[PDB]
């Protein structure tokens, strides 16, 4: 019984990750005065499937590689971390109910960048490798922000439940007391899956570009396996919807479709910037968000000593 | 002991899909290619911005593993210490943070 | 309320194609819907289309036959099943069918 | 005083929110008349079993039944 | 009668310097331009259906070459090499005799459509308007040698979209 | 125009709501109709525990009212 | 027989997903390039058919040689055409990647990309409009779709 | 992550034009120049058609000289939205790719009207144009017209003030005046530094003597006064544009000298002399005399020029082909010392380079 959770939990993750494919190329088709797919299925509707079988199909490189080992451990741990992040996530109710499922999502994604760093080594290419490597050094720049501000957050939950942070949310979203932490952790999220306008692997080659249609549909769909993951973190995390516990699906709708807006946003914001310099977002972060995020985090501190508000640790 | 069992059907639905995606179309006889890069066989240079900027995370990151037990300890009965000791982590977060902006060690990934 | 009005015409698209079967041939051989007013109909079955409307560019267009010189082409249709007396029409070369 | 707050709010108006959140985070606890509800609400929270006590004899302070009128209460947390 | 893009100097009273650092802070521009994109994405698009629906095209169009033939079926060439001396790309090659009734006619005319560059001087220089660029431009095929045009080829264009040619040429000869 | 994108993002938003009221109906039944206990704490699974134990059919969500005492 | 049937309908399934999720490489030689981004423009707009544009060659299907292949650069597009994963498809776009065009006798033009590429596809004009492009996409699409790989495997 | 040395190789698009050009007529040359810079076709048409018109002693009718200005214009907007979409696509915004691709797919009706190619026309021509404009197309112009400033207005919506945009251009491709003039710059990339010159006004051709327009200068020579410049100058095209609408006289279309520009087809068939001058027109081609020219014009570029020596036969001797992407592309290093990777691909943006003229 257990086993037809998890497998709920996670074959939908796929087909969600699978049409939402459909929807950036419509959003973004739409919003760039054209169509997105509208021929393959009714609606676009096939063009997931149809994009997926033709990759599958592909002849693979399987290139002279620094390490084979590596080059089949990067796919294989991108999904693994990609589908492990959710079973704490309560919606209304989680797979695993854990009382640290904050730090153990903050951990999980925190082990996401060996991925990069072993699909850099396995290409022999060395401006892969450099490629890789600044985006490393990105993602590991934007887990700063997202700890500290997450962790300013859970000042105001009391504890490292999230459940617990459905029950803090029940008069008022926590982005109004928070929202310069919810606008640097929704920029921070968006520059932790290398996603525009924080993307370096389309223009100056990524770290990916050695794999081709075998491994790199899996990369791909771990990839938006964490994007709206992360969405549906924030939408946690300071859009927590009403929960009736005598009927959860209400709960579930509303956060569905709260995390649906999220992951559409990002879409719309990827349509409607350049790129940074790669400099230009180290510059982000290290003199602009840290020094507010330090600031705030030190706000977060005092102002429940301050104000009589110190969360319940139950 | 249900979290080893959705970890090890996690590995084992991604490891299967790996091995599908690896071989098949390892079925097919496409063609032997022989095949004979922006850099052509020159060694990499080292890049000494990038370790200062993976080190600098590895200090903030520990002054972070130093500020996590925040939510707990803000349930304390000493709260004046406490806060005393909460502000005086992230100032020191800022100290180093200012050392290294007026250092230059932030510049060229500022 | 005028999206009573977009429904209302959305049903009456479904109802301007000979039903549910019409809708959906059209929708899978056509990936489109509208219904227009028809202008004309060769000796190989394309059927061509005004709605003046719609904007320069979709205010003609042809259903293509779906058996044309012994080949099926309810699939497999081909932007060159267009006799050449219909070519300018439907390329807006000129006003007249 | 104005010149140089003018100069950095139109060049680094990051830091200017940065150093003034910090500010008063720093000095708005020792101003605040509700920093004392805090200790005493985190003081009030029973995390352990109010062990009793036996009596001696004389302590008239001490409760002998948890609705007896005497001990500690939390009316000014049942009404802040 | 020449102007300055970029010499604004910002006002520096406390009312613009706070707007913008409301403007940094804030992320207005940003907020502009994900505005402006969500204004495209309910506007109407303006993808035309293609094989079904065509992008408009003039009557001066030039896609597919043709010979044509007069309104009694001779063919209009008389081999006079005008066309083949003006050709930009030399993609008209064209040999001629004298066939059995006397007639000046060709026994090559070939046209590479892939030396060609479907510039139109052919049907400009041509006395009789018998080499013209039609109105097909949709003639792609799977090898090389089947756009290396010969004389039957092109007849056969001719009889296929005469009457389409006769229709462009006559919406479209007393501009020239 | 741009109502093409609901049918994907339906579709989508149904795969989403799959796991959420997946796992609320397979919590209730795998409970007696009810909630899941949450355990975080020592007490909590103490009660778990004894609730199982009071239950006599190895279940802790088997409850056990007035009627079990005399 | 029954299995000729199960590879008839494995052939119509690959070749479905193979024809309606064509990936070209974004990558222009010429003054086709420009027609080409009108067929990725959206009048014509190429991804509603399935058709991406792609930076790399190894996410890559077809390869849309448009514009003069000259002789400095002949074994960089053959390099392209050899990082690509099989099935790869070429469209040779506009007179000059057919035959050489308007530069056919010069010393520096390869007299067609089909001396150093195999060619699927040739588009003619000089450029094709963006139309004829799309239309020589969707002729690829119908030759992809007419291919028979199962059938000759499970008669071989 | 600094540029020290940028070292553009060319001669991939090197296709030997000027060398096929002196084996062919003039007529026959003249569709090799729609060729070399694809996004400004009948510019440089218009450029090849006034250096044989200057070696030739022969003016264009009036008429023809306003049909020139007008798809000159529209000419500009085609070059300046395939320059600043690209210019950002490459930079990362690419949605103002595809909202401006739309109009610029109605311009290329407008040429497909007026010539019947959506890009190479081969429509100006020495002595003219080919074919006077169809009915109705100076109404569908006026349409476009009207409805363009609200393009550039959500385009510019899009860039200007937007700061991911401004850190991406405004420290970068930095050229002083004098190495602006050292180099051989022309265009945008002279009037990105101050420089007040533009050969529509300085040196002009064929009606813009009666255009009124101005001439956006930028300040500091960066890529985002470049930018902003070409904007502006798309701005002042639409102003242009409107006034050649307005201003568009009765008359011909070809210079009525028959022994250069071709009869009509009506006259062909009924005169010996006109039959006699397009035989040998479109055989020989007209004889130009012997002489040796160098005409510019203000192209969207830059100064696109044209070293024509005929020596006195119907084809051309020498015919070099001066483009502005040139010495751009050689000025290249220099604009990019001391900036980083990502800010040269956004120099080679504001730069706007088309290999089909640096290569020729
Ligand atoms: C979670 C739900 C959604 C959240 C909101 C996000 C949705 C909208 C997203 C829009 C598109 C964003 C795309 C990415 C953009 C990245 C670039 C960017 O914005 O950089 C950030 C920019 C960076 O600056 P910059 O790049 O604009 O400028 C260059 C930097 N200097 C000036 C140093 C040269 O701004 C910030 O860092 C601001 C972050 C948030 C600030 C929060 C301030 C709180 C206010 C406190 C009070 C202040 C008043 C004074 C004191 C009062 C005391 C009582
Ligand atoms: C996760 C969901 C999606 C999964 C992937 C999509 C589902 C379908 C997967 C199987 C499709 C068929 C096999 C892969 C595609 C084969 C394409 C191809 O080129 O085949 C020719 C190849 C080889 O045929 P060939 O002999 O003509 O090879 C051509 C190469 N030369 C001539 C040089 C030798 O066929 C095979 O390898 C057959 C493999 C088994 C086919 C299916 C058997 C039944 C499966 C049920
Ligand atoms: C190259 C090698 C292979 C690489 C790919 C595969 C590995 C990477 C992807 C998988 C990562 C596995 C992470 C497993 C542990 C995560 C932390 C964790 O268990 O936290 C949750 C929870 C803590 O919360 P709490 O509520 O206190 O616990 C219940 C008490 N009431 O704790 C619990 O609920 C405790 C439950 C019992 C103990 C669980 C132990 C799990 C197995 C150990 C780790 C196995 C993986 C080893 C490799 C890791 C990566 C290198
Ligand atoms: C006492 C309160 C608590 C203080 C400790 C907690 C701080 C929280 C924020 C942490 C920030 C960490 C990093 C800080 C570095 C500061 C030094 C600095 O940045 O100096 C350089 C800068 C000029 O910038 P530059 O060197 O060119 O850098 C590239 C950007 N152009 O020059 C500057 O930016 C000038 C900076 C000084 C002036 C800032 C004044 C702000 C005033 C706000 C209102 C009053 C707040 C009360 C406290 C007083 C603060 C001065
Ligand atoms: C959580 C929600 C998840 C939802 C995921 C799925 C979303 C999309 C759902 C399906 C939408 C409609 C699909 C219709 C496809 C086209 C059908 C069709 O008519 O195909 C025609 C084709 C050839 O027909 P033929 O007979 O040759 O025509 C000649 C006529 N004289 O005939 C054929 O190709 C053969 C028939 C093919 C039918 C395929 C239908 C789609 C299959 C998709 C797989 C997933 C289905 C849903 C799974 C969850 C629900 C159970
Ligand atoms: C014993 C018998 C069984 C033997 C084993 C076979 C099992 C079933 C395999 C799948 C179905 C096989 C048939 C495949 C399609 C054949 C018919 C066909 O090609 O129809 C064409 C039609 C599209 O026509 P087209 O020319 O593209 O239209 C242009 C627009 N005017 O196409 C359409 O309209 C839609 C075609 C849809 C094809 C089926 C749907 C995709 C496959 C779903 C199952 C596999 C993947 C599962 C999910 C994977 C993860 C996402
Ligand atoms: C997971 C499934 C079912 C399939 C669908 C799919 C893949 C793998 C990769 C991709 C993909 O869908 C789209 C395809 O088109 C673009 C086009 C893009 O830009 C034009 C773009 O930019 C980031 C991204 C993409 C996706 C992409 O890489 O596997
Ligand atoms: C990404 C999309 C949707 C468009 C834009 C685009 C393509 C396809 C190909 C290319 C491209 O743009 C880049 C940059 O701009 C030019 C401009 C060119 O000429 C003006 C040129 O000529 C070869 C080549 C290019 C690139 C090129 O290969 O599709
Ligand atoms: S259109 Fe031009 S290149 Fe083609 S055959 Fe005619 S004259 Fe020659
Ligand atoms: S097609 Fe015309 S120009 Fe060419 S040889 Fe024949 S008659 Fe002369
Ligand atoms: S075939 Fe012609 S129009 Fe096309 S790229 Fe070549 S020269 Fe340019």
């Amino acid at each position: 019984m257990f086993m037809i959770n998890v497998l709920t939990l996670i074959i939908p993750i796929l087909l969600a990750v699978a049409f939402l494919t459909l929807v950036e190329r419509k959003v973004l088709g739409y919003m760039q005065f054209r169509k997105g797919p509208n021929v393959v299925g009714p609606y676009g509707l096939l063009q997931p499937i149809a994009d997926a079988i033709k990759l599958f199909i592909k002849e693979p490189l399987r290139p002279a590689t620094s390490s084979i080992s590596m080059f089949i451990l990067a796919p294989i741990l991108a999904l693994t971390l990609a589908l492990t992040m959710w079973i704490p996530l309560p919606m209304p109710y989680p797979l695993i109910n854990m009382n640290l499922g904050v730090l153990f999502m903050l951990a999980m994604s925190s082990l996401a960048v060996y991925s990069i760093l072993w699909s850099g080594w396995a290409s022999n290419s060395k401006y892969a490798l450099i490629g890789a490597l600044r985006a490393v050094a990105q993602t590991i720049s934007y887990e700063v922000t997202l700890a500290i501000i997450l962790l300013s957050v859970l000042l105001m939950n009391g504890s490292f439940t999230l459940s617990t942070l459905i029950i803090t949310q029940e008069q008022v979203w926590l982005i109004f007391p928070a929202w310069p932490l919810a606008m640097m952790w929704f920029i921070s999220t968006l520059a932790e899956t290398n996603r525009a306008p924080f993307d370096l692997t389309e223009g100056e080659s990524g770290f990916n570009v050695e794999y081709a249609a075998g491994p790199f549909a899996l990369f791909f769909m771990a990839e938006y396996a964490n994007i709206i993951m992360m969405n549906i973190f924030t939408t946690t995390l300071f859009l927590g919807a009403f929960h009736n516990p005598y009927m959860p699906e209400l709960y579930t709708i509303n956060f569905t479709i709260k995390s649906l807006l999220l992951s559409i946003t990002f879409l719309w914001i990827r349509a409607s910037y350049p790129r940074f310099r790669y400099d230009q977002l180290m510059h982000l972060l290290w003199k602009n968000f840290l020094p507010l995020t330090l600031a705030l985090c030190m706000w977060h501190v005092s102002l429940p000593i301050l104000l009589s508000s110190i969360p319940p640790q139950t | 002991m249900n979290l080893m069992i959705t970890l090890l059907t996690n590995f084992t639905l991604a490891t299967l899909l790996v091995t599908i995606a690896f071989w098949l179309p390892q079925l097919n006889v496409y063609s032997e290619k022989t095949s004979p890069d922006p850099m052509g066989s020159a060694r990499l240079p080292f890049s000494m911005k990038f370790f200062l900027v993976a080190i600098t995370f590895l200090l903030f990151d520990l002054e972070i593993a130093l500020l996590l037990p925040l939510p707990w300890a803000s349930q304390t009965t000493n709260l004046n210490t406490m806060l005393t000791m909460a502000l005086l982590l992230i100032f020191l977060l800022a100290v180093s943070l200012a050392y290294e902006w007026t250092q230059k060690g932030l510049e060229w990934t500022e | 309320m005028e999206l009573l009005q977009v429904l209302k015409r959305g049903l009456q698209q479904v109802s301007g194609h000979g039903g549910l079967r019409g809708y959906l041939r059209v929708l899978f051989r056509a990936n489109d819907v509208r219904v227009g007013t028809l202008v004309g109909e060769d000796k190989y079955g394309n059927k061509y289309y005004e709605d003046n409307k719609q904007f320069f560019g979709r205010h003609r267009w042809v259903i293509y036959t779906t058996e044309m010189n012994g080949k099926n082409t309810f699939w497999d249709v081909d932007g060159s099943m267009v006799p050449p007396e219909w070519h300018r029409w439907l390329h807006c070369m000129t006003d007249d069918p | 005083v104005a010149a140089f707050l003018k100069n950095v709010w139109a060049k680094e108006p990051v830091l200017v929110a940065s150093f003034a959140i910090a500010g008063l985070a720093v000095i708005l606890p020792t101003l605040s008349p509700y920093t004392k509800y805090s200790l005493m609400i985190n003081r009030a929270t029973p995390y352990n079993y109010p062990v009793p006590l036996r009596d001696d004899g004389n302590m008239p302070d001490v409760p002998s039944h948890p609705q007896d009128p005497q001990g500690p209460s939390l009316e000014w947390l049942k009404r802040l | 009668t020449y102007k300055y893009v970029n010499l604004r100097e910002p006002s520096m009273d406390m009312k613009s310097v706070t707007d913008r650092a409301a403007q940094t802070l804030l992320w207005t521009e940003l907020i502009r331009g994900l505005g402006m994109t969500l204004s495209y994405l309910f506007r109407e698009p303006a993808t035309i259906n293609y094989p079904f629906e065509k992008g408009p095209l003039s009557p001066r169009f030039r896609g597919e070459h043709a010979l044509r033939r007069y309104p009694s079926g001779e063919e209009r060439c008389i081999a006079c090499k005008l066309c083949e001396a003006v050709c930009p790309a030399q993609a008209i090659t064209i040999e001629a005799e004298p066939r059995a009734d006397g007639s000046r006619r060709t026994t090559r005319y070939d046209i590479d459509m892939t030396k060609c560059i479907y510039c139109g001087f052919c049907q400009e220089a041509c006395p009789v308007d018998a080499i013209v660029e039609g109105p097909n431009f949709e003639f792609s095929t799977e090898t090389h040698e089947e756009l290396l045009y010969n004389k039957e080829k092109l007849l056969n264009n001719g009889d296929k979209w005469e009457a389409e040619i006769a229709a462009n040429i006559q919406a479209d000869y007393l501009y020239r | 125009m741009w109502f093409e994108v609901l049918p994907g993002i339906a579709v989508m938003g149904v795969c989403l709501f799959i796991p959420g009221m997946a796992t609320a109906r397979i919590h209730r039944f795998s409970n007696g109709g009810r909630e899941k206990r949450v355990a975080h704490y020592s007490y909590q699974w103490y009660l778990m525990e004894r609730d199982r134990r009071v239950s006599g059919v190895n279940r802790y969500y088997v409850s056990k009212g007035l009627e079990n005492i005399d | 027989s029954r299995g000729e049937y199960v590879v008839a309908k494995l052939d119509d399934l690959i070749n479905w997903a193979r024809r309606s999720s064509l990936w070209p490489m974004t990558f222009g030689l010429a003054c086709c390039a420009v027609e080409m981004m009108h067929m990725a423009a959206p009048r014509y707009d190429m991804d509603r058919f399935g058709v991406v544009f792609r930076a790399s060659p190894r996410q890559s299907d077809v390869m849309i040689v448009a514009g003069t292949l000259t002789n400095k650069m002949a074994p960089a597009l053959r390099k392209v055409y050899d990082q690509m994963p099989e099935p790869r498809y070429v469209v040779s776009m506009g007179s000059c990647a057919n035959g050489g065009g308007y530069y056919h006798y010069s010393y520096s033009v390869v007299r067609g990309c089909d001396r150093i590429v195999p060619v699927d596809i040739y588009v003619p004009g000089c450029p094709p409009t963006a139309e004829a492009l799309l239309y020589g996409i969707l002729q690829l699409q119908k030759k992809i779709k007419r291919e028979k790989r199962l059938r000759i495997w499970y008669r071989r | 992550e600094m540029v020290r040395k940028c070292d553009p190789h060319i001669g991939l698009l090197h296709r030997g034009t000027e060398k096929l050009i002196e084996y062919k007529t003039y007529l026959q040359a003249l569709p090799y120049f729609d060729r070399l810079d694809y996004v400004s076709m009948m510019c440089n048409e218009q450029a090849y058609s006034l250096a044989v018109e200057k070696l030739l002693n022969i003016q264009p009718p009036p008429r023809a000289q306003w049909i020139r200005v007008l798809f000159g214009e529209i000419t500009r907007l085609l070059n300046h939205i395939m320059a600043v979409t690209t210019h950002a696509l490459d930079i990362g915004a690419m949605t103002p790719f595809f909202w401006m691709f739309e109009e610029r797919e109605k311009m290329f009706e407008f040429y497909e009207r007026v010539s019947g190619a959506r890009m190479h026309a081969a429509y100006v021509r020495p002595g003219g144009v080919h074919q006077d404009l169809p009915l109705g197309l100076m109404d569908d112009i006026y349409e476009f017209s009207k409805n363009f400033s609200l393009r550039i207005d959500e385009l510019e919506e899009m860039l200007t003030n937007n700061r991911i945009w401004r850190n991406r251009t405004v420290d970068i491709g930095v050229v002083t005046a004098e190495d602006a003039l050292n180099y051989g710059f022309s265009g945008v990339m002279l009037r990105g530094s101050g420089i007040q010159w533009d050969l529509r006004k300085t040196q002009p051709y064929d009606v813009y003597d009666q255009v009124e327009f101005d001439v956006p200068i930028g300040s500091r020579g960066d890529c985002y006064d470049r930018y902003l410049c070409r904007v502006e100058e798309m701005r002042q095209s639409i102003r242009i544009i409107s006034q050649c609408l307005n201003k568009m006289p009765p008359g011909e279309i070809k210079v009525d000298d028959a022994k250069v520009s071709p009869p009509k087809r009506a006259e062909m068939k009924t005169s010996m002399e006109s039959l006699i001058h397009h035989f040998k027109l479109y055989t020989e081609g007209y004889q130009v005399p012997p002489g040796a020219t160098y005409t510019a014009i203000e192209a969207p570029k830059g100064e696109f020029g044209v070293y024509l020596v005929s020596d006195g036969s119907s084809r051309p001797y020498r015919c070099k082909i001066k483009a502005p992407g040139f010495a751009h592309l050689a000025g290249l290093d220099k604009m990019s010392k001391g900036h980083m990777l990502a800010d040269v691909v956004a120099i080679i943006g504001t730069q706007d380079i088309v290999f089909g003229e640096v290569d020729r």
